[PDB]
């Protein structure tokens, strides 16, 4: 039933007694459900050290992964170039998912095409798909460039992207001069971040490999910036803002901030902003190239050093205090610009906030996950705040990376109780937050189901989620946030201390029970 | 507005295409007249997508895993292949269920074999057998496993049927192999068919020789309601108020035992014809169970459906039918009285999957709105046949519409409201056109039944009449 | 007792069984406490309409006010001028409170002096205190200006500030040319915002009254901006940012953003930034003067119009979409500068966020309080979001202001269930959130005790607090936020929709009970 | 040290005008072991010099904020304009058990919100109407106090007559308190005024009522305002020792407890400054002895428990040693963990009237050294007690000015400063770890054995925090 002036959605509609009785009759009559006492017994078992040991012995099964597949990152990389259409050679179901995935995170349109290879092409290849796809794409959506990657069907059957594109030009389907960079992006290798590296290296090669002879390192006095797989608008903006403040000439290679944030002014803009073709062509003339997320830009680095002859600085992701300091100092050395008073002051305001909030942050225990560069930066900053990152999970991390994080932990007293996990998933993490309970989780939206599980054991066992990472689907507009630089550290600091204080207010809100500690001032 | 207007519109839009694409897309675009009643005389459907035109379609894995099998709550469904497909489709569809997730229900979890390159080179059949054992150790209350094949499985020559047969016998467990690789077919549609056949071959006959179920004359099954936002619950409640006993729901909030019980019912009630007509035809041929199509969108269709269903039974059911209709009459009348004045005359364009592009027209008309354009991602001609009886004269029809086409149609027709999917929502909001998601209900609903209609009306009103839509043009522009 | 490896603070230490038993015996032995059933009965009664009617019949008693006294606003105003020391002539206990109040909200030092009048001065006045006070302050803390206000003791005994200061100069305690603007700031008149108005007008007249012969309206081609009582750093910064983006010359008169945010770099800076004396001296030569919070700048308005001969525009506070639009268009007209593409895009990005989030905001019911301009801007923006501001409370509001708000409400269907209250306090508001329960409260930290009260009736009756306003003491660094302009509208929108979604997640987190609606995507 | 410290003092005082300099010189001294009469080296409890940014509050703070405000089942009216009660609403963590708004009212702000009409015509009629409204809306209150703000005495109001007339009409305890902020020189006189009001209007209520069943082990905690639970973590030890704590003045205190206090056998005074007045009175009138004690740190707490137990019989002295043995392993573990991390570090304190000396023992139990201390509003008898606690040649400052405190810190360079909210953010920006020693920085309790563990945790987390290494940009 409904009352017209107070209409109920599914919650709380289905709590009405007639729906409750209906659902009980459905269960008892036809679901043949395990009895509740057995459900309770198994749930408790899933929270034990015994279950955890079986859980970590898994070899073939993955449950609730914390990674996606390569083409997702090739699409995001391609979106960062001016009037560029991402184009995934293979089966169309993939592109629907890529677009919807980013749609839900950014709450924006996401343009991407497929060439719809089917059972036919699985045998004789997708050459005809490429010819008609490119011609169709260019005519219909008028990109200035089409950046081509592959779905796993195209990788398995072995389509030769280079040949197919050259034959499309040879046979007149697209102009010889029309730019069609490409990269192979097999989903069964690496993860989404690997696709970003592969796509970017492909675009860099397309515009510079055969034109190197007139290039001179440093002749344009700029510094190239490669951001990597990045899903916070604020992170593109803070980098451009800090370099502009320093007076540093720079080129941000793959810059999607505009196309991921177009205004609602009465017209749809399929393309907006982005790195220009001339910027890619001219990049070898830069003084150097800085990789903001080096642990998934290894292929790009080889090409930048091997072909452009740049000496890429050894720099961690600029997250937290020390690593932003190191970023700015290195940029200052390369460019000859001094760090200006404005950035020095911003640094000191971050430190001020640390002194103001250290008493509530000290000793707080965290479980966290994400991509490797983001995770290690979050770890570094947590140590700088006097927090303990006890469970560090990076599904798509590698041994060399885990060694580097383990060395960061060893250099601080706040790493004494921390462990780094690679190749583990969020069902592994669920066990850890039960057996070795932290105070909070820092992670993406998939963590909300872990918080749900911990609460079911008991309010005192609940581990609240703090949403930082990708994807965030169940809150609005956090993709506008910042995690890099002093600005990003300030945002993270605020989110953490206030998540702590929010939870303490909840636990002390009980009248005449716990509200003796419900302080007005904290 | 006029036919000639629309026909010129179609020709204008198609001028941009290369020759081959132009000729193909023209066959999937039509302006319906009440004189032509055979969809096969005016529009083509269920053909391949043209490359590079940004179709809105998904794949057979989405239709099998995401639509039909995923919602079955007490089974564990393996996304067998690389890690992508299961991640993008984890909890994206609001097929609601009651359960204890991770112990006895598993719908919002993502199980996967996370293929690496070694699995491409040596095959994944050994990994799948090991994965099945790990599942049994760590999820002992699961009541069956399904194997949802992703693109590489069939391409590398794996034999998941052999694995499911061996492991199922070894473990005395229902293990369903499903060959829904994304390169099969042309859309989600073939995934439905493949999934229906997998139910038939590996699940549906388990109790063929069983006589322990206590039947009644009023046993029915809800076929093709995936309980989006609770849609099936707000339907089930009405059927049982009418005196029927709903033995099963395929597959929203559905259990495997419900599925196995369905051959014992008296009537199959089919909501989504597209995804479930295959298994419904099988159950009539094999078990003699008749099936009928119904429609619970809006009070007009819901009342019509209750009476048609009640007419399949005796006078006692027909009496309770009118008691239900009378109980809910003041409620939905109050909804129209409040919201129809606020929506009347407004024009709607729809683009959805395989059912709702026609099934929701009645509910829009119950609020005085007009559907001036509609289309499907993956419908067949029998769907379009049914669409011509619902749509008004001279309205625009589009099959497997391209992104460019949809934009250009909207620019010219200038509807007051668009109902479509997540890949479309943010395009048209920026154009200043109110948008409602008509797959996910924009995280609202249910929309089925009398209780769903209240929410439907509230939702169309809140978005169409929202103050944000008059603020897109800066006062100085 | 304590476990050394897991030390407990008051919460949860006193939940240990031995502390619980000790407290129960203290209660039963010596407190002569009312029976718990009697407490419950009275609590239930305080939530009823019957209680509300007695509550609203109060004439003499005020309970949990939502205002402070004038000198607090005079201190804040004075802090906004370069190297200026706020100086409150009167009793020293007031200054301790003013500093501590601002200390806790900004988490920054707050410099302010008293001249420590005692009982003796009630007979012979505070002249000598002023003479030694000004000399001691100037020598010790080396301000360039001392801005003098009064405590209520000085007001009652009737000290003539003007004379006392003139005699301090005549008798040689400070140099004749040393700037000592003053204002009488009686706490029994108006509220803290009145103190801001009085102080500012006092400073404006000190620097311009006797020098008007020299002035020509518009000759410096700038627009004066008077911000009023403002406790968000981002609100000073956003105004300056927007005007700079427009290429508009401006003078922000009273600008404390630097002194309330100095870096922690090893030295304490008593003063930083601020409006210069030259800017005040030159202010009459501006094109015009814009008042960002006109409803507590009435006296200032009369002086800028009566003496500077500026035609102050009729502008609302630039909060929300419509009123930021109106602000920018009027600044364009005055300055002759067009609204640039950057601000037009930012506007459309705010509108895009509105379209993205409108379905969770629509119909949400709010209780809210604060100062008059802030409250009416919050009301305006809420209506623009499709939200219903059902209980609008402004303790220090007046009839003319309430009429303006009632007219805004009457112009929108989302004002149909709203009531504006003036002269009522948070004990009045407590009753309203019980008898006509809203979904959320928007207010300062004193609202946490209302939320606690509502939870005690029942979780289904709890009204969560969303902290926007002044003072915020129980969260860290929200004083860095923004509420004006498109930037501030974006921040408020994000906070509101995410507070809604946080609460929905809490209510749907119960496994197998309400988590059918615990959606990953919202 | 001594020579450098006296030179420091004179160098700092050169900034002042002549008159301020001559005065402030009298309030700054260097501890000399052979000088035990503080009246021979420092003066105190004098008016503050105008314009030097004293840290002191007023007599309303000492009465309403400190003594009366914590009494939990009474309603306290901030009688006057709106400011004073708002700034002091729930700023002090005098903790309590109650149902706020129903039977307890500590964190609420009741005020008469004086308007100019109340200045012109007087506030006595408004106060009588206020009392009636309080009675209607808060029926379970067990008494009302009227805390006078500056205007009340200046305009000639007569709150004593209102309290007498309304108290009799309604059969209610209504306490007029003349704690106007222009009285005295600081919070201190507010303490005295408040003590005298308890004496006059509350404490003689059960004078000849003898229905309470006394025992030989009845005591009262006098001068513990339960900051963060300080009084509860003291009470538990006293009752583990076999004593019966009849009353707590006034943290978590009820009016009935206060009224029962003339029936106890011994008054245990923690805060001498604020409650010695009423303690002396109860000794003069009822023959109840009083003693000073100290529950900061294991050494002082053990010493106090033994001294208190010596006032009773062997049964209590036996239970005393039982408590000392129970908690021995717990506080030894705290010392074993935190003393190595704090030993040798030097501390400067500046607080109100007790803690600037009372916490020295706890610091020394962690191997730290208090190199400077001072009080906002202490008297010379406090400074007498301080010289016994402080080390040779340490710096003592009375009613320190903001400028003095900053300049002393820049020269002495302590590792830690313990002071108030108006001081905290100054010294953090100078790169000096700071702990609030009024509010406990929203931590605590710090009293007793359980409080020592938190105190040590807190000093360690701040002193050794990684943020303090980061003040300096690597490029400067
Ligand atoms: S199954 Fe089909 S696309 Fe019939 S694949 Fe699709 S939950 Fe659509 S129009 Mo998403 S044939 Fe259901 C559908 Fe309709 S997922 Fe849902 S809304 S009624
Ligand atoms: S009462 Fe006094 S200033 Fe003895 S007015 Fe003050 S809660 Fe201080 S040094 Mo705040 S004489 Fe208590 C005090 Fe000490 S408020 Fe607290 S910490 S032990
Ligand atoms: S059409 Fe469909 S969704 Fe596409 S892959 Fe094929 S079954 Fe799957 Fe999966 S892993 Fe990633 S997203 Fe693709 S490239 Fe392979």
């Amino acid at each position: 039933s409904q009352q017209v002036d107070k209409i109920k959605a599914s919650y709380p509609l289905f709590l009405d007694q007639d729906y409750k009785d209906m659902l009980a009759k459905k269960r008892d009559g036809f679901e043949e459900k395990y009895p509740q006492d057995k459900i309770d017994e198994v749930f408790q078992w899933t929270t034990t050290k015994e279950y955890q040991e079986l859980n970590f012995q898994r070899e073939a099964l993955t449950v609730n992964p914390a990674k996606a597949c390569q083409p997702l990152g090739a699409v995001l990389c391609a979106l960062g170039f001016e009037k560029t259409m991402p184009y995934v050679h293979g089966s169309q179901g993939c592109v629907a998912y890529y677009r919807s995935y980013f749609n839900r995170h950014f709450r924006e349109p996401v343009s991407c095409v497929s060439d719809s290879m089917t059972e036919d092409a699985a045998v004789f290849g997708g050459q005809q798909n490429m010819k008609d796809g490119l011609q169709n794409c260019k005519a219909t959506y008028k990109p200035d460039m089409i950046a081509v990657s592959t779905t796993c069907m195209a990788e398995v059957i072995g389509d030769d992207l280079n040949a197919f594109i050259n034959n499309s030009k040879k046979e007149g389907f697209i102009p010889d001069e029309f730019p069609v960079p490409f990269a192979h992006t097999p989903s069964f290798v690496g993860s989404h971040v690997t696709g970003w590296d592969n796509m970017f290296e492909g675009i860099a090669r397309y515009f510079t490999l055969k034109s190197m002879d007139d290039k001179v390192v440093g002749s344009n006095k700029k510094i190239n910036i490669v951001p990597g797989f990045e899903t916070y608008l604020g992170n593109f903006r803070v980098i451009k803002r800090m370099l502009s403040e320093m007076g540093v000439g720079y080129s941000l290679l793959s810059d999607p901030e505009e196309v991921l944030d177009t205004p609602a002014d009465g017209q749809f803009r399929m393309y907006a902003g982005g790195t220009t073709q001339e910027e890619m062509k001219d990049a070898p003339n830069a003084l150097n190239t800085v990789l903001l997320q080096p642990w998934h830009l290894e292929k790009t680095k080889k090409f930048v050093e091997g072909t452009w002859k740049h000496e890429v600085p050894k720099l961690n992701i600029p997250m937290g205090l020390d690593w932003t300091d190191e970023f700015l100092m290195k940029v200052s050395e390369i460019s000859g610009q001094p760090i200006p008073a404005s950035l020095t002051k911003e640094r000191g305001r971050l430190v001020d906030m640390m002194t103001d909030s250290h008493t509530w942050l000290h000793g707080k225990r965290f479980a966290l996950w994400g991509d490797p560069d983001f995770v290690m930066g979050l770890v570094k900053f947590l140590l700088e705040l006097g927090c303990e990152p006890v469970h560090i999970l990076c599904h798509n991390g590698n041994k060399r990376w885990k060694k580097a994080v383990d060395a960061i932990l060893a250099a601080s007293p706040y790493g004494k109780n921390a462990t780094v996990y690679i190749g583990k998933d969020l069902w592994h993490l669920r066990s850890l937050v039960f057996t070795d309970k932290p105070d909070f989780m820092i992670g993406n939206s998939y963590g909300k189901f872990i918080q749900r599980d911990t609460l079911h054991k008991g309010k005192e066992f609940e581990v609240p989620l703090i949403r930082i990472g990708f994807p965030i689907f169940d809150r609005h507009h956090l993709h506008r946030s910042t995690t890099l630089g002093y600005e990003g550290a300030m945002q993270i600091l605020t989110t953490l201390v206030n998540s702590i204080l929010e939870r303490l207010d909840e636990e002390t809100r009980g009248m005449q029970a716990t509200d003796y500690n419900h302080d007005l001032v904290r | 507005m006029s036919r000639e207007e629309v026909e010129s519109l179609i020709q204008e839009v198609l001028e941009v295409y290369p020759e081959k694409a132009r000729k193909d897309r023209n066959k999937h675009l039509a302006v319906n007249d009440p004189a032509v009643t055979q969809s096969k005389k005016c529009i083509i459907s269920n053909k391949k997508s043209q490359p590079g035109l940004m179709t809105i379609r998904g794949c057979a894995y989405a239709g099998s895993k995401g639509v039909v099998w995923g919602p079955i709550k007490d089974m564990i469904h393996i996304s067998h292949g690389p890690v992508g497909c299961g991640q993008y489709s984890r909890a994206g569809r609001r097929n609601y269920y009651i359960g204890t997730t991770g112990v006895n229900a598993f719908v919002t979890m993502n199980f996967t074999s996370d293929f690496q390159e070694k699995d491409i080179v040596f095959g994944g059949d050994k990994k799948l057998a090991k994965l099945i054992d790990e599942v049994e150790t760590l999820f002992p209350l699961n009541k069956g496993i399904s194997v949802q094949s992703e693109c590489p499985i069939g391409l590398i020559g794996d034999d998941i049927e052999s694995v499911s047969k061996v492991k199922g016998a070894e473990l005395s467990k229902t293990i369903v192999p499903v060959r829904c690789e994304g390169f099969r077919g042309v859309s989600q549609s073939l995934g439905h068919h493949i999934a229906n056949d997998a139910v038939r071959d590996w699940v549906l006959g388990k109790r063929d020789e069983d006589t322990t179920f206590a039947s009644t004359p009023y046993d029915v099954a809800i076929i093709g309601d995936y309980n989006i936002g609770g849609d099936a619950w707000s339907s089930r409640i009405l059927l049982e108020e009418m005196g029927l006993r709903c033995v099963a729901q395929w597959s929203g909030d559905g259990s495997i035992s419900e599925i196995e019980l369905t051959p014992k019912v008296k009537l199959n009630l089919v909501h989504c014809y597209r995804s479930m007509n295959y298994i419904s035809r099988h159950m009539e041929e094999k078990y003699g169970i008749p099936w009928m199509e119904y429609n619970f969108f809006g009070p007009t269709k819901t009342i019509e459906s209750l009476r048609a269903i009640a007419a399949k039974f005796d006078e006692s059911i027909q009496k309770k039918c009118e008691e239900v209709i009378a109980k809910y009459k003041p409620e939905w009348e109050a909804v129209v009285a409040k919201y129809r004045p606020r929506l009347e005359g407004k024009r709607v364009m729809l683009y959805i999957g395989g059912l709702r592009p026609r099934h929701v027209i009645g509910a829009y008309e119950d609020l005085g709105m007009e559907v001036v354009g509609t289309g499907y991602e993956f419908a067949h001609n029998d769907d379009y046949d049914r669409t011509m009886k619902e749509m008004g004269d001279s309205t625009l029809l589009y099959d497997d519409v391209t992104g460019y086409e949809f934009e250009e149609f909207v620019k010219r027709i200038k509807p007051d409201l668009i109902g479509s999917g997540i890949k479309e929502k943010f395009i048209f909001q920026k154009m200043g056109i109110p948008f409602r998601e008509m797959h996910s209900w924009d995280y609202s609903g249910p929309y089925h039944g009398f209780d769903g209609f209240a929410i439907f009306a509230r939702d169309m009103d809140m978005t169409l009449n929202n103050p944000c839509w008059k603020k897109l043009q800066a006062p100085w522009e």
